[PDB]
């Protein structure tokens, strides 16, 4: 960071969300002007309030805003900037982008063409691995064009076969096939969706791997020919693949292979010439045998959990590369320094599908900066827009500490005391995988999801003296709400006689169970009994504030009031999961035995028009079967638009409501079953 | 010598001549009288003192300002005529609006608003929606302590409609007054029907199914006649009992 | 819950462009202690929000319109409900804190033939009459005399203040700045201070005492 170094005066970060705000960071952190470009909508992100300048490039979605190619080129133009940063994804691996940047005096802040067309397709990329005596799956070089040609490839590669698309990425086109008949029907069905996924039309057969591990190296390179390999990545965690939780440091790995993969990596970093930071991924077997598998040739999304252990601030290191100096660093000076684990918080709902996109607008934003060895890169602040335009990721969590236990440990706090309201996230899932039992233990692999949640995503399951502090926490927080309702001004002519209740006897609903609970007051002290359990609870007892701190028996924890009703319904996030709980006193208790059960799940099956108007837009197609509180089609009426969501989970029979077909109240709109 | 004089004499002339012959000709074959007119018919004779009559935005600012008795008993009036200029409720007629209610209750007097917006431009400065706010209060303030009357003798539209409302009661004349928020070709582009100005808003809507009007009459010098006849009805504020009349 | 509490989510909440609503509830909530509020009549007349919640502990009475249901258009049945609500929470000590998003009042035929008129006098009434302390918060719009029924300046609104996006014309001067030139705003305040700026406004004006004219009692255009 000395700023006497010459360096490009204009950076332009042709990128959105928290990468583009962590170059940004790392540019100002270095003296360098910075412009951010950015759409219609995000006219106000984080990103754009902290360039020195910005520019509008287009409408709001990414494939007339963030990847209309002239658009960003005049917008270099007029702001005579010096370089181009992509960040990863959207223009990162494009070589018209690359051309079209290198026809201008400015210079494109990434690998050079060459290694961007040689690693951007699989099948060139695995024979150039082959020929830079690398290890690599085994399996039949070249496309295969009929599913005769499948199975006798499968013939001798092995019964397990997996089919995976030529070039594209992104976790699709990629199958398992076990029998002749699994393998030709695979292929035939992935021959078919290569057209409307990617186009390619490409196959690719290999030997699957069981229970892999998907470890990474970080390579940086400059143009002097010094190739440089910073310690390894592990990523295992992954649903519909694409990676969740990822360490430093893979506890796996010993120094000998490490040093074997790292060595490799810079042999066939070297054998492409790569001038820039990119990353190596193998699929290491339990055996400790590692095969070569793609080579993303720009930033990587988890680049910052292995900054935490070098020390090196990686996009410093690209923009010097760029602006052509050496590397300050060789390998000897590369070493580990403690651990590191982040994790991505996504803006999905974790118990369908092990994740599904949501869409809604930030209440409530809080990260956890005050507590120890926590790095945050989000791109969100309060007020921001979950759309459906961009990925809906929102931050990523990163903790390094001197072991993996203590980096754990704090991942864990951190995860308990952020607070995200408005939109569902994934923070219950990330918990759960971080304080598992295997995952600590160390024994994963690309199936943990898989084999660990068969069924699926549950939530945390709570023991009995985990359930019982709950139980505790929730009954003293509710006697605290009612006596706070008790504390009103002086009035000077009808004083107030306070109750002087002693115990509070109530029946709490958890689940499908009701417990019995005594809870007794002692200024900031509550003593709990739960079915003959005692329990102490200590806090300062702030009802406002979104986070609350306790201390039962000892154990610290803390607690969040999602929700709270007269009625005696309450939501409590505990642990990282979100329990629903009914807590009422003793006699409305034994009162509410006479209340009879009410229907009202009926069916639901027609959506009729809440208010009058004309149908202009239709935002979905008949036949898409949707879920709850997902965007359906625009009215408008009187100069307004209006937009409404799902009523059933019902699969969508047709959509009736449609543009130049006017809908007055009580009428039809999407049909479900 | 002195143009002082002259000037005044010219501003007097032009004040009651208005906007001229040939306006109030025009006037004149509608069917309808002036708010000068109106005032001489309304109250007794020699017995109007006019307020602000040299105030300008054009002398008058189509609206008429003053004091008089009616029967012998004290009563405030203001009357409206857009129709020669101003075509505007923003500048010193609500002004002057306002500070004839003020003296009127200060004193202690009924007012008797003789509502005719007329041609008016709808779409003028942001000073008429201020007017209007000033003239709301004041009917507020003064509801229950002075009696209110107003008659629409003219085509009333926009938020001005709302002063009549707050008053005690409200009449109308028929076939030349009406009473709605918006005008029928909104109401067309918006709501989509055909509907014309005088079933929108007329004295026979507001009157038979609206529930807004009290009374309806043939034309200005009945209502005015019928509005002397009631007014002698009504004490003159709060403090004072239920008049009492001479009976045989 | 602090007084001063910034809320930076309501600076981006009212959209760029007119022909787009969003959610009146969203404001109230962020703004109120606890975001906590207790709602009245929340499923008639969806067109205008009243209800009760607290503000530095005291107790406040809350009247918005919504731009989601019929553009937060004034009728009727809005008027009726706001008004007795409004009469309520004045005659009983109770602030009153408005959010001003309204385009108008709701035109047709129906709304004429119902008395409009009387029921818009109700609420101009209601506003007009009330002498607790009173905060009117401009968000977006406010057109023609629409602007007037709820609280302006001129009905002795104590304190006034419009947002970056608000803007008062009589018919559809695109910037509020008529209206802050004439004192028809106190300020163009921030999105993110409007809590703190309120509670701030309910401190000093505990003490408001104001001076009417004697009566038995007025008449309401009932
Ligand atoms: N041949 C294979 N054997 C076993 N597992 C595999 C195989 N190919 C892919 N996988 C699994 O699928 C994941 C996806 O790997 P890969 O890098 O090919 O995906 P991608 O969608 O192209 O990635 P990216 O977004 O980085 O370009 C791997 O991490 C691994 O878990
Ligand atoms: C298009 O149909 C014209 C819209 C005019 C209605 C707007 S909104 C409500 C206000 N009341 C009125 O008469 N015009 C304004
Ligand atoms: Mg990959």
């Amino acid at each position: 960071y000395d700023p006497n170094e010459k360096t490009f005066d204009k950076i332009l970060v042709a990128n959105r969300g928290e990468i583009a705000c962590r170059v940004i960071r790392t540019c100002k952190k270095m003296g360098i002007k910075t412009v951010a470009i950015h759409s219609d909508v995000d006219a106000s992100s984080v990103h754009v309030k902290m360039a020195d300048e910005a520019v509008c490039v287009g409408p709001a979605p990414t494939s007339k805003s963030y990847l209309n190619m002239d658009a960003i080129m005049e917008a270099i133009k007029k702001t005579r900037a010096q370089a181009v940063h992509p960040g990863y994804g959207f223009l990162s691996e494009n070589k018209e982008f690359a051309r079209c940047l290198a026809a201008e005096d400015v210079v494109f802040i990434g690998p050079d063409t060459h290694a961007i067309q040689a690693m951007g397709d699989k099948i060139e990329s695995k024979l150039l691995a082959k020929k830079a005596e690398v290890n690599t799956i085994p399996g039949f070089d070249g496309v295969v064009k009929d599913a005769e040609e499948a199975v006798r490839i499968a013939r001798e590669i092995g019964y397990p076969v997996m089919i995976k698309a030529s070039a594209g990425g992104g976790g699709k086109g990629m199958r398992i096939a076990w029998d002749d008949e699994e393998t030709r029907d695979g292929f035939r069905l992935s021959s078919q969706e290569a057209a409307s996924s990617f186009g390619d039309d490409r196959l690719l057969i290999e030997k699957f791997i069981d229970n892999p591990r998907h470890i990474e190296i970080q390579v940086l390179g400059d143009k002097h020919g010094n190739a440089l390999w910073l310690n390894e990545r592990e990523c295992s965690i992954q649903r519909r693949n694409q990676k969740v939780v990822e360490e430093a440091p893979s506890i796996f790995l010993d120094a000998e292979t490490r040093r074997a993969m790292g060595e490799q990596a810079v042999a066939l970093a070297r054998a492409v010439k790569y001038s820039s930071a990119g990353t190596v991924e193998f699929l290491v077997d339990s055996k400790k045998n590692f095969y070569f598998l793609e080579m993303n040739t720009r930033l990587q999304v988890e680049h910052p959990v292995t900054e935490c252990i070098t020390g090196l601030d990686l996009v410093q290191e690209m923009i010097r590369v760029a602006k052509g100096y050496p590397l300050r660093h060789k390998q000897a000076d590369i070493r580990i320094n403690g651990w590191a684990v982040e994790c991505r918080v996504y803006a999905e709902d974790p118990y369908k599908s092990f994740g599904l996109p949501s869409i809604g607008r930030l209440s409530q934003y809080q990260e956890p900066l005050h507590l120890p060895g926590v790095r945050v890169d989000s791109g969100i602040q309060p007020g921001s827009d979950i759309s459906i335009y961009y990925d809906p990721m929102i931050s990523k969590l990163i903790t390094y500490g001197s072991d993996r236990t203590e980096a754990l440990k704090r991942m864990a706090d951190a995860l308990d005391n952020y607070v995200i309201r408005g939109v569902t996230h994934n923070i219950a899932l990330l918990r759960e995988v971080i304080i598992n039992s295997r995952f600590v233990k160390g024994d994963i692999s690309t199936k943990f999801l898989s084999d660990v949640y068969p069924d699926g995503f549950k939530g945390h399951m709570l023991t009995k003296s985990e359930k019982n502090q709950l139980l505790a926490i929730a009954s003293s927080l509710f006697v605290a709400f009612q006596l706070r309702a008790q504390h009103f001004q002086e009035n000077s002519r009808m004083p107030v006689i306070k109750p002087d209740i002693a115990n509070w006897e109530l029946s709490v609903k958890l689940h499908d169970k009701v417990h019995t609970v005594v809870a007794s007051n002692n200024g900031s002290v509550f003593s709990v009994e739960v079915d003959g359990s005692k329990l102490n609870v200590t806090s300062t007892w702030n009802l406002a504030s979104p986070l609350l701190s306790v201390s039962v028996d000892g154990t610290q924890r803390t607690v969040q009031c999602l929700s709270r009703e007269a009625g005696g319904n309450m939501s409590i996030q505990f642990l990282g999961t979100v329990y629903k709980v009914n807590i009422l006193t003793r006699l409305a208790a034994e009162l509410n035995k006479f209340m009879l059960e009410k229907v009202t799940e009926d069916t639901s099956s027609v959506l009729r028009s809440p208010m009058p108007g004309v149908v202009v837009a239709v935002s979905v197609k008949p036949g898409d079967a949707v879920a709850e509180g997902q965007e359906i089609c625009v009215i408008e009426a009187m100069k307004m638009q209006n937009s409404m969501t799902a009523g059933k989970t019902g699969t969508v029979k047709s959509v009736h409501c449609q543009a130049g077909d006017t809908v007055g109240e009580g009428d039809l709109l999407v049909e479900l079953e | 010598a002195t143009s002082v004089n002259e000037r005044i004499e010219n501003k007097r002339r032009t004040a009651l001549l208005g906007g001229g012959q040939r306006r109030i000709d025009a006037q004149h074959k509608r069917g309808k009288l002036t708010a000068r007119e109106r005032i001489s018919l309304l109250l007794d004779p020699g017995s109007f003192v006019e307020s602000d009559m040299f105030v300008e935005h054009f002398p008058g600012d189509s609206v008429v300002t003053g004091r008089g008795r009616i029967n012998g008993r004290l009563v405030y009036v203001f009357s409206q005529d857009f129709t020669v200029f101003g075509g505007s409720l923003s500048g010193a007629h609500a002004q002057k609006i306002c500070k004839i209610m003020d003296q009127a209750i200060t004193v202690g007097a009924p007012v008797i608003g003789l509502n005719d917006s007329g041609g008016a431009q709808i779409q003028e400065g942001v000073e008429s929606l201020a007017g209007y706010a000033d003239i709301f209060l004041r009917n507020v303030t003064a509801s229950g302590v002075i009696p209110q009357i107003s008659l629409i003798m003219g085509p009333c539209a926009g938020g001005a409609v709302y002063s009549p409302a707050l008053t005690d009661f409200t009449f109308m004349v028929k076939d030349t007054s009406y009473l709605f928020i918006t005008g029928p070709d909104v109401v067309k582009s918006v709501t989509n029907e055909d509907v014309t100005q005088e079933e929108l808003g007329g004295a026979k809507t507001h009157t038979t199914m609206s529930g807004v009007a009290h009374r309806a009459f043939e034309n200005d010098v009945d209502a005015l006649c019928n509005l002397r006849d009631f007014f002698n009805y009504l004490p003159l504020s709060s403090q004072d009992p239920a008049p009492v009349r001479e009976c045989h | 819950d602090p007084s001063d509490r910034l809320v930076p989510e309501l600076d981006t909440i009212v959209p760029l462009e007119s022909t787009k609503a969003y959610n009146m509830v969203d404001i109230i909530h962020s703004v109120v202690d606890e975001r906590e509020f207790f709602e009245i009549m929340p499923n008639y007349a969806k067109n205008i929000i009243v209800g009760f919640a607290r503000m530095n502990g005291r107790t406040v009475g809350i009247v918005g319109n919504q731009p989601k249901v019929a553009s937060g258009c004034l009728d009727i049945n809005s008027s009726v409900k706001g008004a007795r609500f409004v009469r309520f929470c004045d005659a009983f000590n109770i602030p009153l804190i408005t959010f001003v998003d309204v385009p108008g009042f709701l035109p047709g035929t129906a709304q004429e033939y119902g008395g409009i008129i009387r029921h818009g006098a109700k609420l101009l009434y209601a506003f007009a009459e009330a002498t607790v302390p009173k905060v009117t918060v401009i968000t977006r719009k406010a057109y023609g005399g629409a602007y007037d029924v709820m609280s302006s300046k001129h009905l002795c609104g104590d304190t006034n203040y419009a947002w970056p996006t608000a803007e008062i014309a009589v018919m559809g001067f695109a910037n509020p700045f008529p209206a802050a030139v004439r004192g028809f705003v106190d300020d163009i305040i921030q999105p993110s201070s409007t809590r703190a700026r309120i509670c701030c406004d309910l401190d000093v004006l505990a003490s408001k005492k104001v001076q009417r004219p004697w009566r038995k009692h007025a008449n309401i255009p009932l």
